[PDB]
């Protein structure tokens, strides 16, 4: 499979005029993508970017974002993507800490005036050993070092598994520093599918209506936005164009299968998640409808060109099952932790009878049914209205209190992101139909009370 | 290469003690001190910057805040208007002698309806000349209906669905001609299809643009599509079984250098010339039409990528005619 | 029993050191003082009299000189505007790329009109569906051109002219129906004839209002006539020619009080329905027929005695086709 770029280039060639990257009202087509990105990649080489460096990119919902990405890794260096929502001195540390040497926004290809390079192909300066990005989790944080042949393993497999082609239609939900939306960029392009790019992921109703207007194909988030999503959703809405839905990120809710096969009855939903440390997915198991009903879902089978072990304390598999830690290898592993040889030491580690492996922390055992599931992992006043009292009581299931002051910061009670989506989908679900974000812009309960009411629906 | 923005013609005002009045909306904060005058300013053409720099003295994000809203209200455009805006300020003009209750009441309504269609010119004399009804009328003309229903299993033949669109198409002769009339011979009506997957044989789903000259559908965007909620409720059973979707979008730069303003008003009589012609050819066809008023234009606009100088005046969904069931594909 | 005259929307304004900028004419004299107020007031419907006693603080005649002048210069208006009134700010909107030379200058005229004939939407994907041709179209449509010389010898005979007028005719059948389609099925065009002396076998000359409902003319007008220096120079020779002349006439009456002003817009886009419909009888009766974009609606609207809520939307031209001389009667 080469390099991720060049898996970009030969479809490209295939379908020059298939629309490679859509965000509103302007996209780009295979070629269009395939002459911007070698235009941007001169000019990086112009700066002096080669093999062996790292270049930062801000993961803005632009096309030109998926640009500069192609670009850096057709100059042959990796790429390391930086929140824009980030504050200042955590954007700073990961950009000093990944050695990088300059940082791509949106403002280049006009301001640069890069339209008047070449944009034509370029000799190949990548090979599948080298590093294709560097991707930084628990902010502090630290970076993953993935290659072009462990990314180009685990998207492969997922389009041959599946059968993505040109129909196709990926939703990019995902943020662009997590992991995930690798296969919603390069897995959409490797099979000349097309990429729907996402304004606001916290907007539950926007991805409702993306969905059915551009007759989206493919689902790939964390679990979590799923049921958010679903809890926006009337009783009676049914979708026929999702065909493919790849959960993993987090532990998978029993009740959510239940949803998506009522409101998307085509969908084939697939129980899934790799590991960051490996290229991105390591497992793969699809719902095989249910015929089984406990308490827990399995995690599922090695995806391909990867293993799986529940290890005891000296590296041995557990027998007939028995709970143990949790450690995969394969062509998927990372290189290591980017500048953290203590990390990288205790996390990547060689196996006495087998390839190296990589402790992911997790606890599970081996099903006698041949899958693997997973244990867990680590071990040790009064409201003045009707309308406020009612959004105090979505406040208090969601969040477990009793009663609050008005001015109360949503947060004051812990209050996060997914529970903000989890009390606004219940005020939707009870007739106010309005907007269900704001919920950190203002801090008063009220405020959010005017703002959730009223209008709705028709 | 920045914007320029005209007052609408769609919108009257007026000052006040409250605010500024615009249309059916009184305005508060900076855009007290920037009135009149920006009115007067207004109507020549300006852009946000230049607005920006004559009123903004004080937070660009203060002043950039009324802006932006006069032109999400349409106060403030970009091109022509559609001819929903062009018309709006009729209603003050014209004065209803009947109830509210007519839109509001089928009972109502039945009764407005048979009394316009027995109405007569007041000034009428009292003589008479009772012609001869002997005539035979073609079958084309005389057996069109609307239909609101269709065949949604047979697909339109890709022969029927190439006759029906060559009724628009050009003929080479000397001088180009067409099989219907437009002023001047200017034809400024572009004609753009939306087909629905397995409609239509040989058409993908998707917006295409039919260029007259080639006789052939160009794609303009299979990413997007037309739903439901695009349409209004008492049409969206008509468009769900459709096959096809037709929409009349009028080029202002094919008419306008000649006949000014009044090219517009060419046009939107030259798509009922269009909507007439079609419904005949597709009756030869046994083709179902059915023209609609009013939808969503504002989003068909954005999907089919038209210019500040076209802009959508009616649309039609067709399909073939019922007459026997088939194999459900 | 007062006349109620209202700002007419086609009229932007302006308040200036000259004086009171009103369109394309600027004012003087009492009117800068009663102004901007004046503008607020006639929005909402004001007579001459209440004017007066609110203005004319001095010489009544000196406050009836400036009432006299908005009313004829068109800013005051006491009904429904004429479609060219309706659309008049749209040239503000409209940005021209071509020079004025197009209307001047007959080769100017013939390179854009071939360039807009062999024009594209300029959001056009690389892809191609080339479509059939093979098909085949009815000759009463492939057949119509505009007919602009006709036998003013032969007069149409009582059945053609029957039949052909016969198209616009109602059929009761569990509820009245025509042969064309309008919006709502409120049919809101009045439909006249103005038939010049001889050439139409059975009538006498003179303006008569079609009655759908008995198939039946009624003399409006036999007094005055349309001549020549009421058409355009390029159409006065059509008009000569020809046996008759059609009128299409918007009843706000029987739209507005449903549709508001979209059913004006609609029986614009049903008047162009109306037009075609009739060449297509008049081609299978070999009939031809021309339509007119503009000629003196204003002397015509008078002629035929038509209310507030009328107006002329368009003119037609007609009469048999040549084919043989006759004896000169
Ligand atoms: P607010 O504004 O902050 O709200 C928005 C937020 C951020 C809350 C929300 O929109 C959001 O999370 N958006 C980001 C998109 C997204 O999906 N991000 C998640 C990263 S995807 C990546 C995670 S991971 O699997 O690598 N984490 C590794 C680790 O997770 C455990 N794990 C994952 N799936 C598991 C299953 N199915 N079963 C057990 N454990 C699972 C494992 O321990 C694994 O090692 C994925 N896509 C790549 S694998
Ligand atoms: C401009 C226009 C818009 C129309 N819109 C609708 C519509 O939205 N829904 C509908 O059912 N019929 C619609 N019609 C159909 C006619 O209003 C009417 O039902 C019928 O066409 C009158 O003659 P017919 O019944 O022989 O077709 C429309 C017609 C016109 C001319
Ligand atoms: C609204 C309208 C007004 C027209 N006015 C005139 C006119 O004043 N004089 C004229 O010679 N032709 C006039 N025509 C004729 C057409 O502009 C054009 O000459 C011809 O109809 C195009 O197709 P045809 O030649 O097959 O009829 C008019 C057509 C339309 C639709």
């Amino acid at each position: 499979a080469a390099t991720l770029h060049q898996l970009f280039i030969d479809q490209a060639q295939r379908t020059p005029d298939q629309v490679a990257v859509v965000f509103e009202q302007e996209w780009l087509t295979y070629s269009e993508l395939d002459q911007r990105s070698n235009q941007v990649a001169r000019f990086l080489q112009s700066r002096g970017i080669g093999r062996g460096d790292r270049v930062g990119v801000l993961a803005k919902r632009q096309v030109e974002t998926i640009i500069n990405l192609m670009a850096v890794l057709k100059a042959g260096a990796a790429y390391v993507p930086i929140d824009p929502d980030h504050p200042y001195e955590r954007q700073t540390y990961i950009l000093e800490n990944s050695s990088c040497k300059i940082l791509l926004d949106s403002d280049l290809y006009e301001t640069m005036e890069i339209s008047s390079y070449a944009d034509g192909d370029l000799t190949p300066v990548a090979e599948p050993e080298d590093t294709a990005y560097v991707i930084y989790t628990s902010g502090r944080p630290k970076g993953v070092i993935i290659t072009h042949q462990a990314a180009s393993n685990t998207i492969q497999d997922i389009n041959r598994k599946f059968e993505v082609n040109e129909e196709d239609r990926i939703i990019g939900i995902s943020s662009m520093c997590f992991d995930l939306s690798v296969y919603d960029i390069f897995g959409t392009l490797s099979a000349g599918a097309t990429l729907v790019m996402i304004r606001d992921p916290r907007d539950m109703r926007e991805l409702v209506r993306t969905v059915e207007r551009r007759g989206i194909t493919i689902w790939n988030t964390v679990p979590a936005i799923m049921d958010l999503a679903l809890d926006h959703v009337g009783s009676h809405f049914e979708n026929i164009s999702l065909r493919l839905v790849l959960l993993s990120g987090d532990w998978i809710p029993l009740p959510l299968p239940a949803k998506i096969n009522r409101h998307f009855p085509v969908a084939d939903v697939i129980s899934l998640g790799g590991a960051t440390e490996a290229s991105i997915w390591s497992i793969y198991w699809p719902i095989e409808q249910v015929e089984a009903n406990w308490k827990s879902i399995p995690y599922g089978k090695p995806l391909a060109n990867q293993t799986y072990y529940v290890l005891n304390y000296d590296q041995k598999m557990c027998p007939v099952g028995v709970i143990g830690d949790l450690y995969i290898g394969g062509a998927g592993l990372a290189q290591g932790y980017l500048n953290d040889d203590q990390k990288t030491k205790d996390a990547f580690i060689m196996h006495p009878e087998f390839g190296p492996i990589y402790k992911t922390g997790d606890c599970g055992r081996m099903r006698p049914e041949g899958y693997i599931e997973f244990l867990g992992r680590q071990d040790y006043v009064a409201p003045q209205a009707g309308l406020e009292k009612i959004l105090a009581s979505v406040w208090q299931e969601v969040l477990n209190v009793e009663q609050i002051g008005a001015n109360d910061h949503f947060f004051a009670l812990g209050g996060d992101s997914i529970k903000a989506i989890q009390v606004s989908a219940r005020l939707f679900v009870q007739g106010y139909h309005l907007d269900t974000k704001s919920l950190f812009e203002f801090p008063v309960l009220r405020d959010v009370a005017r703002t959730i009411k009223k209008l709705a629906a028709a | 290469g920045e914007q320029i923005f005209y007052w609408s013609p769609a919108k009257h005002w007026r000052m006040s003690d409250e605010g500024v009045v615009i249309g059916e909306s009184t305005y508060t904060g900076m855009i007290l001190e920037w009135f009149p005058e920006f009115y007067f300013f207004a109507q020549t053409g300006v852009t946000i910057n230049r607005l920006l720099e004559r009123f903004s003295s004080g937070s660009e994000k203060e002043a950039n805040e009324i802006l932006e809203l006069l032109i999400q209200d349409r106060v403030l455009v970009e091109g022509i208007l559609p001819p929903r805006e062009v018309f709006s300020p009729q209603e003050g003009l014209f004065v209803n002698p009947y109830s509210e209750q007519i839109r509001y009441s089928k009972e109502a309504l039945d009764y407005y309806v048979s009394e316009q269609l027995n109405r007569t010119h007041a000034a009428c004399r009292s003589t008479k000349i009772q012609l001869e009804t002997s005539g035979a009328l073609p079958d084309i003309i005389q057996k069109r209906r609307s239909c609101r229903r269709f065949d949604m299993k047979t697909p339109v033949s890709f022969a029927t669905f190439s006759n029906l669109l060559s009724s628009l198409k050009q003929r080479k002769e000397d001088k180009i001609l067409y099989n219907y009339a437009s002023a001047g011979g200017l034809y400024p009506i572009d004609v753009f299809v939306y087909v629905k997957p397995r409609r239509v044989e040989g058409v993908k789903a998707g917006f295409y643009y039919f260029n007259p000259a080639d006789h052939s559908l160009v794609l303009v965007n299979n990413i997007d599509q037309v739903i439901k909620d695009d349409h209004e409720l008492i049409n969206q059973d008509i468009f769900a079984q459709s096959a096809f979707s037709v929409y009349l979008v009028y080029n202002a730069r094919a008419s306008m250098p000649k006949y000014g303003a009044a090219g517009y008003f060419y046009a939107c009589i030259e798509a009922g010339i269009i909507t007439a012609t079609l419904n005949m050819v597709a009756e030869d066809l046994n083709v179902g039409l059915c023209s609609i008023g009013h939808m969503n234009f504002e989003e068909i606009q954005t999907f089919l990528k038209l210019e500040d100088h076209q802009v959508i005046l009616h649309a039609i969904e067709g399909g073939l005619k019922i007459d026997g069931a088939a194999a459900e594909n």
